[PDB]
RNA sequence: UCGAUGCAACGCGAAGAACCUUACCUGGUCUUGACAUAUCUAGAAUCCUGCAGAGAUGCGGGAGUGCCUUCGGGAAUUAGAAUACAGGUGCUGCAUGGCUGUCGUCAGCUCGUGUCGUGAGAUGUUGGGUUAAGUCCCGCAACGAGCGCAACCCUUGUCCUUAGUUACCAGGGAACUCUAAGGAUACUGCCAGUGACAAACUGGAGGAAGGCGGGGACGACGUCAAGUCAUCAUGGCCCUUACGACCAGGGCUACACACGUGCUACAAUGGUAGGUACAGAGGGCAGCUACACAGCGAUGUGAUGCGAAUCUCAAAAAGCCUAUCGUAGUCCGGAUUGGAGUCUGCAACUCGACUCCAUGAAGUAGGAAUCGCUAGUAAUCGCGGAUCAGAAUGCCGCGGUGAAU
């Protein structure tokens, strides 16, 4: 993909890493039943006031090598194209052609 | 485009993976990405010394990289001062010590990657493709390969229409699963485009 | 003190020898050991499109097996534990120790 | 729709524009792009200018439009 | 106490032959209660009855896996394996019936691009 | 196929009569691989006709109706130099039984009785005396064979 | 938005568009730039903040002073000072590499030497058989070889051996199933015939398996200037305060229409309501949840076990027994619409999936035409997984029942 889009994913993940802990504590606060109703309402208001890219939902998994969004595998972290290239070269441990 | 990778189809029957570690489903992706990064860095850096079989096996953080080259002397350096820099550069972009222990190819005419990269270098030196191909065939055959096939594909000699040429000597039986066929595919960036070089070296059973 | 060693790898002919020498070194030190039980290997399959653009009908089917073995030292000895801690096996096989 | 336990959703930036509009009791059409904010009876009576992708079409809010999202009255596609 | 092991497409059964009245207990339950299929009941009781001895041997079957008819086939195979144990003269008759052969038929795998093992999608010339 | 003649499969008999003929008819009634449903349809039909006709052994009655439905001469298309000739030929016994069973099932599938088992029993009864759509189809096939009766190639 | 266009485009790239993805439109913005190297000015980076704005961004206040060498200072680091440049999913698949489809898993396709012909070429490779096969045998101016076929690989079918937990239960046991490694067997091996004294074929025994036991992967030389410059790489052409870059909203989801793939049906071989059974495979800390309570339900709260042969997803459904419906546009069908909710998520209007109540549309078997399938197959029934915060009727698999010819 475009170098701009790769850097855009990087800067989108930077904010996620920067606000990872704040989101966790705030989420526990808003889901706390013992917490006061106005307290959890204000905490949720802050959560909706957080910067947009801080959410781990706007993150799109991309191939590490090519940056391709479509055809991604979590276990390997690469798009289907270069995944096949490296498996066939033998660079990917354990993985081989299957038949049954 | 109708042929299976000779290495890949033989990955479990007679060949072995050139990456021998184990990971957990979550750790495996980052191990693989770091592995590919190290491989591309090595293949760009040691582009002078003819390395062909960099193998990555990482036991519990510490890794044991094993590069096999036809010219270990140049890549090791004087008293071993280039190898230490390579060691620390590997360690910097991996986790913890990457012990790179370096093998030696005692027959560079039987390794497909060395043959392919030699033909590629000759092609980028504006050498006749037919002569480079025939020279590689002769070299491998008289060095003792039971068979060699070399395919040159692209705008050969500046030709506007790309074409595929190839020479075969010996057997090189691709469909035999136990055939011990080394295979390499490289590219020569000439002044008219990319010329693909494929080399099959069949060595036994 | 009944220790349990658990071996997990991708190569099935690596765990066989890894467990073979573990059981041999734990039975040659005057200790009784039960043979390496094999636990059901996990096979993960992947469907990777081979064409770079189109014709979804063409794809490679890959698999990765995760083989697992287990050995138990029913009665341990000091001459078994010392010889076991020196048996530094790695590079392909994960070994987990129950230690009890 | 949404969850009742979560509560009504209104964007903070437009909620500030209406807390700076119902005290003042102005009739200036508040120009907004957040179509994802639900009309609450707090600003019932006044006017907003909701972006429909191309322009900021005017929506005068009424008494029977509360509970809806601001975009419901700003169609984006043109059939004919 | 003759012991037989029978196998079918996915079910595996282990049968225990012992001379008795003719009662058959499958998975700690009577055969009729276990098998609501009349065909399955016949399939289980067939190896006993082709050679004219249904009420001669007590059977203790334990089945696992498979389906209602796969388990019946597995029990038939195991009963044949146990019958050949007490007497080898019954083996020719069992072979002529075709009960000693283990049906190797298995579910054919689904292939790539095919909707099933062999079912392909609709084809259009245009 | 084009080269060999396959060895036919063995069909195990029906559980409640022990007859491969009734088993094969149960197969012809079957759909979606439901042996139990087909078997109860056929058994309901058989018990209905047996209780109505006061016959102790109905397998012989089924053989009688089957041989009554079976045709003997079927018309086959032949090609001789571009001419399509409808030559009447004999029916091999396996095809005889298959055609009879298929005709019985397809005729019983279109009647007006409430249950399919009742429909099948009524059709068996009707073809026993010599009526019903199975009989009409057999008569139609015989009619075409006799209508040609002029090509003995 | 772009590509794919006869077979071999049309549930195709896309293994999953609310934002993101995103490549398109509207508007708001930046110009060595979001990203690499050359550089010199200050600072450890880094953290917490206020306001304005839709956000990108803009203007301000506090804490910290790294580490090794030490007064040259260095791996990283924030804001530019400028030239190189970067960047481009912009164009040319008819300049290309790599990758793929397809004829076609069809049995072919060639070469060396010899010989024949002025020659292009021929022979071999043709012929008699035989085979799934240029498979094999015998003939034969051919003699040989190579890539293809076959075999070697994986899975399943029987047995043996090592092993017995978290697996198993015949009498704690080391029997059995199972699990997962290593092997045994199968070779036309034996018998009878037919066959050129052949290859081979036909039948039979034994055996779990008989002739290629079943399934897969493996795709020759080449053909379509076949597909892909939008995975990637790359020759050339083109744009560099813009065709590059950032943000918000919208669109990719519009529908007089047409076609391609499907799903659900049109019911009685069925619908509904009660009981009662029988799987496999796969997933689970980026989680699955025992159990209890609350709720009509989706779900919610507490809590337990489990990185799993231990705990869980999870109950398999079709099936069987009883009752009922009794052929009706219905107790069939479940679209569409109204209302009220639950989750995921900053956010469900455009434009989510489920839940509940109400509604109840077409549809009663489908024209010309046309498709798949030869056995555990078709048909039918459920169950998993990839992608994935959420979002399968698609894709990839699993087992159940199970034909006709």
């Amino acid at each position: 993909a475009k170098k701009s889009m790769i850097n855009r994913e990087l800067k989108r993940e930077k904010e996620v890493a920067k606000y990872a802990d704040k989101r966790t504590k705030l989420k526990e606060t808003i889901s706390d039943m013992n917490a006061s109703d106005e307290v959890r309402m204000d905490a949720m208001l802050e959560l909706q006031a957080l910067p947009r890219n801080s959410s781990p939902v706007r993150l799109r998994n991309r191939c590490a090598i090519t940056g391709r969004p479509h055809g991604y595998f979590r276990k390997f972290g690469l798009s289907r194209n270069m995944l096949r290239e490296r498996v066939m070269q033998g660079d990917v441990p354990g993985v081989r052609k299957a038949s049954w | 485009g109708q042929k299976v990778h000779p290495i890949g189809i033989r990955l479990g029957v007679v060949k072995k993976h050139n990456a021998n570690w184990y990971a957990s489903p979550k750790q495996y992706s980052e191990y693989l990405i770091n592995d590919i990064q190290v491989r591309e860095y090595l293949r760009k850096k040691l582009d002078s010394a003819m390395i062909s079989n960099i193998m990555i096996e990482r036991p519990t953080g510490a890794a044991k990289i094993t590069i096999a080259t036809a010219r270990p002397g140049i890549v090791i350096g004087k008293k071993g001062e280039d190898i230490e820099r390579l060691q620390k550069e590997l360690t910097k972009m991996m986790g913890v010590p990457a012990q790179v222990n370096i093998e030696e190819i005692t027959s560079p005419d039987l390794d497909a990657r060395l043959v392919a990269d030699g033909i590629g270098s000759q092609l980028e030196r504006r050498v006749m493709f037919r002569r480079a191909m025939k020279r590689a065939v002769q070299n491998s055959m008289r060095s003792g390969a039971k068979g060699i096939k070399v395919e040159l594909s692209g705008r050969l000699g500046g030709a506007e229409i790309a074409r595929t040429e190839w020479y075969r000597e010996g057997r090189v039986p691709l469909h035999t699963l136990r055939a011990d066929i080394d295979y390499a595919s490289v590219r020569a960036e000439t002044t008219y485009g990319t010329i693909g070089v494929k080399v099959w070296i069949f060595r036994g059973e | 003190q009944r220790i349990r060693i658990r071996l997990k790898s991708f190569d099935h002919r690596l765990i066989d020898q890894s467990a073979q020498e573990i059981v041999d070194t734990a039975k040659r030190t005057g200790a009784q050991v039960c043979g390496p039980v094999p636990l059901p290997t996990r096979i993960e399959r992947f469907n990777v499109l081979t064409s770079p653009h189109v014709n979804k009908d063409a794809r490679d089917q890959y698999e990765i097996r995760t083989h697992k073995r287990m050995v138990d030292i029913v009665q341990p000895t000091d001459k078994t534990v010392d010889a076991l801690m020196k048996l530094d096996l790695a590079a392909g096989v994960d070994v987990q120790i129950a230690l009890g | 729709p949404r969850s009742l336990k979560k509560g009504p959703f209104i964007d903070a930036h437009l909620f500030a524009k209406v807390e700076n509009a119902l005290e003042t009791n102005s009739r200036k059409p508040i120009k907004t792009w957040s179509r994802r904010s639900m009309i609450l009876p707090q600003m019932v009576g006044l006017t907003l200018s909701v972006h429909n992708g191309r322009t900021h079409v005017p929506v005068i809010v009424s008494e029977q439009m509360v509970g809806h999202k601001l975009g419901e009255f700003a169609p984006t596609r043109t059939y004919r | 106490r003759n012991y037989g092991t029978g196998r079918r497409k996915t079910s595996t059964a282990r049968v225990f032959l012992a001379k008795g009245t003719g009662s058959i207990v499958v998975n700690g339950k009577p055969l009729d209660e276990y098998f609501s299929r009349e065909t399955s009941r016949m399939v289980v009781r067939q190896p006993l009855e082709l050679l004219d001895s249904p009420t001669a041997y007590d059977l203790y079957i334990t089945v696992k896996g498979g389906g209602i008819s796969g388990q019946a086939g597995a029990i038939r195979h195991g009963i044949t394996r146990a019958l050949i144990e007490l007497d080898d003269t019954n083996k020719p008759a069992l072979k002529a019936a075709g009960f000693v052969t283990r049906d190797s038929r298995q579910v054919e795998r689904k292939k790539l691009g095919l909707r099933k093992a062999r079912k392909r999608p609709q084809f259009s010339k245009r | 196929p084009r080269r060999r003649v396959v060895a036919t499969r063995e069909i195990l008999p029906d559980p409640k009569f022990g007859s491969q003929t009734i088993a094969k008819f149960i197969n012809h009634v079957m759909s979606h691989g439901k042996k139990s449903t087909a078997e109860r349809i056929v058994y309901g039909a058989l018990e209905t006709v047996a209780q109505k006709r006061n016959i102790e052994d109905p397998v012989a009655f089924f053989e009688d109706v089957l041989e009554n439905v079976r045709p003997m001469v079927e018309v086959k298309a032949r090609r001789v130099g571009g001419a399509t000739y409808q030559v009447p030929m004999e029916v091999r016994p396996s095809r005889r039984t298959a055609l009879a069973m298929r005709w019985l099932a397809e005729a019983a599938a279109k009647r007006s009785e409430k249950s399919m088992a009742l429909r099948l029993a009524g059709e068996l009864s009707d073809a026993s005396e010599g009526k019903g759509n199975a009989m009409k189809k057999r008569d139609e096939v015989h009619r075409m064979a006799d209508a040609n009766k002029a090509f003995s190639h």
